[PDB]
């Protein structure tokens, strides 16, 4: 009991939950789709000057 | 006079089987249990880290 008690503690960050959010990690290359949607806008930009 | 003195003796240390049958058909069915407890983690395993 002890043990299992304080096989708990996770010390530093550990993997039981941290390991599902890896899963996740994925949604911000959507999140990194509209960055390079800012950057298609410079091109509405410039072509002012054009 | 013999005779008394090995009937105790006897009668002091020596067990019957039945009783311990029973503790031993009881235990072997809740071991054989504890397998199938343990068969069941496999399907616990899936968990951990999703």
């Amino acid at each position: 009991s002890v043990y299992s008690e304080y096989q708990s503690k996770s010390g530093v960050n550990t993997n039981e939950e941290l390991a599902a959010l890896i899963q996740y990690q994925s949604s911000y290359g959507a999140a990194a789709k509209i960055v390079s949607t800012v950057d298609q806008m410079l091109d509405t930009l410039l072509g002012l000057k054009s | 006079l013999s005779v008394n003195v090995q009937s105790i003796k006897s009668n002091v240390i020596d067990v019957d089987y039945g009783e311990a049958m029973m503790n031993l058909m009881q235990v072997q069915l809740a071991y054989q249990a504890s397998l199938k407890a343990s068969t069941t983690i496999s399907q616990l395993s899936l968990l951990n880290y999703m």
